[PDB]
């Protein structure tokens, strides 16, 4: 932690599936060459940026590991390498006044295959563009929310790892995610192992105050990174 | 106390359902050549896609049973051939193709008078588990405009193909139809997902009619009424 | 050289017989199963996870279908006004249909167990006020008024201390009425200057471990 | 007098069922098995023996198909010139198709393991010169130049001490880009008067004991 | 670790393949008399010869299965006879020959209505193992003219002949076709050889079209191109 | 109530199958075997004379 800004650690932490991120044992790891374990330098706290939550906003989502593929050392240690393995430590920070109100659903969905509109009747055998499916650092904004833009009801999303952020109680979500995939090692650029999901369920509101836009800061840092093929 | 056996995955999945109907007429456009190649999918039995998509990763064996008859349900003295084409192996192009004789493709020879052929198909993926969802691209390169139809398709969940014959050489003397039934065995599932809530539009792609969005469940006139 | 008599039932093929069959590929050893997190082994694990309960039902807003997840509770109310009311049977339509529980039940026929609904108040930190949550068991109608809801099983919920209260529903079987959860205004909805006069409540519901489903059935969703 | 039920699958004959059957000649006792040298019991024993790797490909000269077994390395080169390059997948066409491994793999669908490629220099005793062998794993093209070949796993091969160098390929799977072995001129090809300006290298390949093949398939050679 | 079971000989050879097609029509020149003699070879199933010539010496039992039907795939109430004529034993010259009754050669009586006949044949060579290569001559003498045709032929690899009948006395009432399927069992191989790379020209003779020489594998335009 | 599957080769009758068969005359006890000189047990005994 290069700048641990104490938020006084609490039981907001949520182990993925009761499974703490761990280096793949080489008995588990189908490989005989020495796997690159890249110290602390890449374990630094990457803070994407801040998104402005406003009452018309519907939600945002990121794609791991597509979020960091072009952002610093980790990105460089992924694009260069051929096989990749890691977990993550998601710290979604939402700092707002005590007079504001709203409720966010920070959630993690493995294999977030996005479905987009095929036509108001279904006119197209279409498929979502490189931007939408891999928005990366800036992130992408949901268009249809009740359906998770994938024919999937958000009403049951909480079956996935999730942490609530009620503005009257808490300002911080903390999800740690272990590597979850059929293969032990996959590509970094092509298979977005999972997607970060943060959707305002109970909408923001206010009598006209002095601030109409609540910030959402996302800090995150890899847990048990692991790389294989070189260039 | 009670019993929690009936809420298990095997209790939830292990039933042979109709997954394939193959028409083998003597005249018509549906199947002129006299053979059919049936790519295996756990659809067909339509209500399986929603069930099976409750989870992200799954694992199972498969037991296929072949009930054959005429459209009248008559059993007739015909000697059929069901040939299983494993992944990677070449599928038959025509009735006289050498694929029928390539004995790397198991093939079952049953008479229609005989009871339904039964046979089991093991787990086929190179991966540790099938994926019903592959959030990304299966190739290892490229970035251009229409690479999109490839998006979300994992070929490794290919279990193979069943090919049905008459057999040759001359065409049948009977109108035939074979029913394909699939049952799951030894099921292990993993990452659970919220269940499909909108009408399906395609296969291997969860797109949806954007303008015709139905709510997940039924609705009522007011919050304080029953 | 071994006397056998074929018993009635030979040659029959029924869709649910669990027997063995010839293996297409002997000698073929499938790719081994590596460990993957979050393996489920029984659906009851899912019926036990809290999920969002669409108590508010308004389809007209295809534009705004997200409204179905939330209560409106505002200062424009008054004591004892009925906020909301829903049934305590998941297999039936429809507020429970939004739940993972309700739709799992859609794949089953009979069930029995106890359920619990966790309510979360999502208003500002400064808003306070007491609300009465009352459960009314199968048989016997909705309470006449808040006072008559008191006598039955209930919980006095305040925003002062508890932003999130959770209600235990004692028992629900499916020997086929429903039971009845009702949310009431115990007090006014109190708010200071510069604070919203309107707030929203999210209901999360689930079954606990003494829940069991009993007979398998199949649902309604199109393919192609 | 023994209750049996015929289950589905009776009377069927599938080409790969491993059952027993009536013997045409009981009482007939075959010529006994005497000892014969070099019995193999598994094909993996064969995939582990080094075989000649046809890297050089020129079929049109059917008269001179023998040239396909050898590298050309001559004084007409220069620093950093690319000598040769081939793919690191045996099951695929085609330089590996010359190997016993590559064509055994032709009878199979999926496989996984590590490979090793042994290079043997067949030039004069007096010839010297350094050569750079570089492996470039799947994804990412062959390096633009020798400097950019260094950064990846590579081997500086000299003719001074080692007439025979062997490259280990860490891992190659068959999840159906390939990987890439590249041989470079680290230096010029040094030779005194009366020595050939041109020499040849033979590439021998095999898999090590961690090699496994997985699914049986049949190939392409006609009969009659 | 993984599994090395499918790279075993039994895994590599033990699959029943098509080795013989015998047409028994009521009209034609193909088989007029009404009986057929099928000399056993591990050929027929073309893709086997390259496999089996991976080794020099081999040893196995063989399980033969007989699928019989009409060209229409119709099964008809015919009682055919499959008779196994061991090496050295005299083969049938005509339908009424005493060979069909000489019960030193085993014979199978099946109805076509009955499921495929099955039976196993033990290792038949006088030698300790089969040879696919006999670099020399089997007789003990002579050197003149065309003894040249005899070079490279091992008589000891004779497993016998299968003869199919109707049965007699009168000719069939149905058009018949019998398919013969062969599977190897208890396989032991020995001296390993480089695998065939040229098209086969004959049986029991590894000659090759000398002018039409194919390279072992595919080729590319240059040594430095992809 | 005992799952059996008929394998290929049923109903076939091959002239040298070494199996057993129902006995036409159970209860019939054959005339006993008295000792008789010069019993052969193998034809090789003859190849030796």
């Amino acid at each position: 932690g290069n700048s641990t800004i104490t938020t006084q650690e609490a039981a907001n932490i949520i182990v993925g599936y009761g499974e703490w991120p761990s280096y793949c044992s080489d008995s588990d790891a189908t490989a005989v060459d020495k796997p690159t374990r890249p110290d602390v330098s890449v374990n630094r706290f990457y803070t994407l940026d801040t998104k402005l939550w406003e009452k018309s906003s519907k939600g945002w989502y990121w794609k791991f590991p597509d979020v960091l593929t072009e952002t610093g050392v980790f990105g460089q240690n992924a694009q260069f390498h051929y096989l990749y393995r890691s977990g993550f430590c998601i710290h979604v920070q939402c700092n707002a006044s005590k007079f504001h109100q709203g409720a966010l659903l920070v959630a993690v969905l493995p294999e977030y295959v996005i479905g987009t509109v095929a036509g108001g009747t279904g006119t197209e055998d279409s498929h979502p563009p490189y931007k939408q499916t891999q928005p990366g650092a800036d992130g992408f904004e949901l268009q249809h929310p009740y359906v998770l833009d994938a024919g999937i009801p958000i009403s049951q999303l909480t079956v996935c790892p999730h942490q609530w952020i009620n503005l009257r109680t808490n300002n911080c979500a903390t999800i740690i995610v272990p590597y979850i995939n059929a293969l032990p090692f996959d590509s970094a650029l092509n298979h977005c192992n999972f997607g970060l999901l943060v959707v305002p369920i109970s909408p923001l509101d206010y009598d006209q105050g002095a601030t109409p836009v609540i910030p959402i800061t996302i800090t995150l840092a890899p847990m048990c990174s692991e790389f294989a093929g070189l260039r | 106390s009670h019993s929690t056996a009936e809420t298990t995955l095997d209790s939830f999945f292990s039933r042979a359902g109709l997954v394939g109907e193959i028409d083998l007429p003597l005249e018509g456009t549906t199947n002129p050549n006299g053979y059919a190649n049936w790519d295996i999918d756990i659809t067909g039995y339509a209500q399986m896609r929603r069930k099976v998509e409750l989870f992200t990763y799954m694992r199972f064996d498969a037991e296929f049973t072949f009930v054959a008859c005429t459209p009248t349900g008559e059993v007739v003295p015909q000697l059929l051939q069901y040939m299983f084409v494993p992944p990677g192996a070449p599928k038959p192009d025509s009735r006289e193709s050498l694929a029928w004789q390539t004995a790397t493709n198991p093939s079952v020879f049953v008479k229609l008078s005989d009871p339904p052929a039964q046979v089991s198909v093991p787990f086929m993926s190179p991966a540790s588990a099938y994926q019903w969802f592959y959030d990304g691209y299966p190739t290892f390169g490229e970035h251009k405009q229409e690479k999109d139809l490839e998006y979300g398709a994992c070929p490794n969940n290919m279990m193979g193909t069943f090919s049905v014959r008459t057999v040759g050489t001359s065409k049948s003397k009977y109108p035939l139809v074979v029913r394909i039934y699939m049952r799951m065995k030894h099921v292990r599932a993993w990452i659970p997902r919220p269940m499909r809530n909108q009408n399906y539009l395609f296969k291997a792609n969860p797109n949806y009619a954007g303008n015709s969005i139905k709510p997940t469940g039924a609705s009522r006139t007011a919050i304080t009424t029953l | 050289g071994f006397p056998t008599e074929l018993k009635p039932g030979t040659n029959q093929f029924l869709t649910t017989d669990d027997g063995v069959s010839a293996p297409i590929l002997p000698n073929f050893h499938p790719t081994p199963c590596i460990h993957i997190p979050g393996e489920v082994r029984n659906l009851l694990e899912l019926c036990q996870v809290e999920t969002i309960l669409e108590v508010n039902n308004v389809p007209t807003n295809a534009t705004s279908l997200m409204e179905r997840l939330r209560f409106p509770v505002s200062a424009q109310a008054g004591k004892g006004e009925l906020c909301a009311v829903f049934r305590a049977d998941p297999g039936r339509s429809g507020p429970w249909q939004s739940t993972l529980l309700g739709q799992l039940c859609g794949y089953y026929t009979q069930w029995s167990g106890s359920l619990e609904v966790t309510f979360m108040f999502t208003g500002s930190f400064m808003a306070t006020g007491k609300m009465l949550i009352a459960y009314t068991p199968p048989g016997g109608p909705l309470p006449k008024d808040r006072a008559t809801a008191m006598l039955g099983t209930h919980v006095i919920w305040d925003f002062g201390l508890q932003s999130s209260v959770t209600l235990v529903i004692p028992w629900i079987s499916n020997t086929h009425t429903t039971g009845l959860v009702s949310i009431w205004y115990q007090t006014n909805y109190v708010v200071p200057i510069g604070a919203p006069n309107t707030a929203y409540i999210i209901a999360l519901a689930a079954a606990q471990k003494n829940f069991t489903m009993q007979l398998c059935k199949d649902a309604s969703d199109i393919l192609q």
